[PDB]
């Protein structure tokens, strides 16, 4: 029963635990600004 | 795994819509790789390795060691997927970024020769993206020993000044030498002006976060067997062979840097 | 290692570029298309997917082909007319792949062929993909 | 309207060069 | 359900009746072939499987023909030449497939073309499927 | 057999995070707050070109050297108080690359590398800003010269330059009236904003 | 085929030059 005669059926492959992952996001700048909340979708100073 | 890409959800939509928008999800891949095998096999005279003085056997089974061990390390280099594992040389996944030429002329009839300057090693190694983490480089002792012993336009050393040789702490500096890479100099004989100048195209030093650039597979080590099929009253064969393999991960950690 | 793939993921010529073939699924429970080209397009091409019925006199070859319907997903558009389509956009280059496949199975053969003969479509090629034998 | 998954099969290098701060340009 | 199987099992034609296309293998762990016929044949048919590596002038284009050398098994027979070659008896029913698959890889890319283009040769339709991706 | 709803909601609001980031700075004000690169109210500071040819055949050339960097630092009116920089990293290492007449280096000299304490130096980098130096590839003489207008860098005291205004987090709810027996959706969204402060306690530097 | 050993009898490996950087001219 050689290997390149039969099925891939028969040959289950090892799962390996890691995942590639090549996405990145740049620095941000928020933490500059000056913070405000609010409560309506509308303000006036 | 694979995570190819995120996708764009969401947007900025006018208050006076009721409904929403569906956005393009991500996209997820499946990848697998394989195990190569290293086979190899020798022959003795039996009377000839009974009667001599040397211990050819032992010496032969330290020789073949020594030779899977060079090669595995090569073909995990500039290795081809065919038979033996791909290497980042070959592969040519990683960018590539080449050095200007210096001018040796008068302005009006100038000579283009092409140089590696100190300037062009900080700027090649500070150009590194910040969000892949931190990298090591990798060079020829020869093309360190050239940076090494650079002076300025009044004779005096950069770098290390004032001391008979320069030697700083490598691992401090994040740069790793072995001899297994091209070396551009050719053994200390180019690397000047004229005749003696690089040659365009040769490679110098590489950079990339390893541990997420290239992977490297163990399966099985070395074993060393008799072979009854081959063997005979009068002379001997013997076999040997281990397994293993590699693969490229993220294309995008990985620099090179060559001479323009 | 290598394995004799074809035993279990055969596949057959579905659209040679001048004739089409049926292809019979009754014996697997999954299919898919692949797309590829050989020479580069100068305009889109659209193609139709039929289905066929046993025929009657002999129940081993096919019958006359039909349209088959649409199926609209938990949400999104519908077709103008109901009836499923495909098209190849023009920016395909020669170098690459396309994979399709259809939610519902209907008859037991399927076919594909294209709205239009003509030069655009006799530079494409598409082959049909099975999975699971269940005889 | 199905939609297809298309990806390619050959990749292609790519190569930039490396400018670095001119001599003391002066004014 | 139904699966999109051409995303992880692609499929490509080989030999359509009258030409032959090179196939890239190189971007996949496997790969097989899959032989399929369209009317009664009336003699034996053998075929001839070659491979190719990339051109000099251009690296994504296939070179030159070269053939498969053999690579016997334990308990088994040498070819003659030791080239190797696939033959189709005259016994194969028009409604039934044939899977066979090479043990070597060689080159990058595979090729599949008959030993002579005889009447017989144009019943015949040969495609490739690879089973497992590595980019 | 892998999860996609999780899935699914990391990049629902990796998107927001990206799109919120992005429209500060270079949103305009139709659907999104306005940025002040999109706004350019700041006052700007030109470079002088350097004569690359002899004195009677003057070629005009645009250049950014050592000196201008610290001309730009260093007058900063000291009444609005604290302030930073912010440029791409592109920038700083072509800044850290240059060399005096000699040959030696500025900045850290005797040594490979540089590797300056930004947090003392007040200097923020950030990948999102224009690049001026064209991925590495522009910044030297002839066909590499600059581009005239180039963005280079900016300095203002940003904690009454710019205000970032935030109403209501994300939230995730399933809409009962679309979800049958054999399907499912879901809804998200947010509310936030900002404008720009005082216009005059900003700088910008570009190329001339 | 005989396979011969060979090896020279001179002692005079070519004495290789060194070649170090030229002086600082610049771009």
């Amino acid at each position: 029963f050689e290997a390149s005669t039969i099925g891939p059926a028969f040959f289950t492959p090892q799962v390996l635990a890691l995942e590639v992952d090549c996405n990145i996001e740049c620095a941000s700048l928020l933490d500059l600004y000056g913070q405000i909340e609010v409560s309506r979708s509308t303000f006036t100073y | 795994m694979k995570i190819a890409d995120y996708g764009q959800l969401g947007e900025y939509t006018c208050d006076a819509k009721c409904d929403a928008e569906f956005g393009e999800p991500g996209n997820i891949r499946h990848l697998e790789g394989k195990t190569y095998d290293y086979r190899g096999v020798f022959c003795f005279n039996r009377k000839n390795l009974q009667e001599a003085n040397y211990d050819f056997l032992s010496f032969m089974i330290g020789a073949a060691q020594r030779s899977h061990r060079i090669n595995r390390n090569r073909a995990l280099m500039v290795g081809d997927g065919i038979n033996e594992p791909k290497g980042w040389l070959k592969e040519d996944c990683f960018p590539t970024f080449l050095t200007l030429p210096v001018n040796t002329g008068t302005p009006e009839n100038p000579v283009q020769t092409p140089a590696f300057l100190a300037q062009d090693w900080r700027r090649f190694v500070t150009s590194f993206p910040a969000e892949y983490g931190d990298a090591r480089s990798v060079m020829h002792q020869n093309v360190f020993g050239y940076l090494a012993a650079m002076v300025d336009a009044n004779g005096r050393f950069l770098f290390g000044d004032g001391d008979l040789t320069f030697s700083p702490d490598l691992v401090r500096e994040r740069i790793r030498i072995s001899n297994c890479l091209p070396d551009p100099t050719e053994g200390n004989t180019k690397g000047g002006t004229g005749q003696d100048a690089f040659a365009a195209g040769s490679f110098i030093a590489a950079q990339a976060a390893w541990k997420t650039a290239y992977y490297a597979v163990e399966k099985r080590p070395m074993f060393f067997e008799q072979y009854e099929g081959g063997s005979s009253a009068w002379c001997v064969k013997y076999q040997f062979g281990a397994e293993d393999g590699g693969f490229v991960g993220c294309c995008e950690h990985g620099r090179v840097l060559r001479i323009g | 290692m290598n394995f004799n793939v074809g035993v279990d993921f055969p596949s057959f010529i579905a659209w040679d570029g001048t004739t089409s073939f049926p292809v019979k699924i009754d014996g697997f429970n999954q299919f898919g298309f692949t797309f590829k080209v050989i020479e580069e397009l100068t305009a889109d091409v659209p193609f139709n997917i039929f289905y066929h019925e046993a025929s009657e006199a002999d129940p081993c070859v096919p019958g006359p082909a039909i349209r088959v319907p649409d199926v609209p997903f938990c949400d999104g558009v519908a077709t103008a007319d109901g009836l499923a389509t495909v098209v190849i956009p023009e920016a395909v280059a020669v170098d690459s792949f396309c994979a399709g496949s259809v939610p519902c199975f209907n008859g037991p053969w399927i076919s594909i062929a294209p709205v239009t003969v003509n030069a655009d479509s006799a530079k494409v090629q598409v082959t049909v993909t099975m999975k699971g034998a269940t005889r | 309207m199905i939609k297809l998954n298309c990806r390619p099969l050959c990749q292609t290098p790519t190569a930039s060069r490396l400018v670095s701060p001119p001599c003391f340009i002066c004014r």
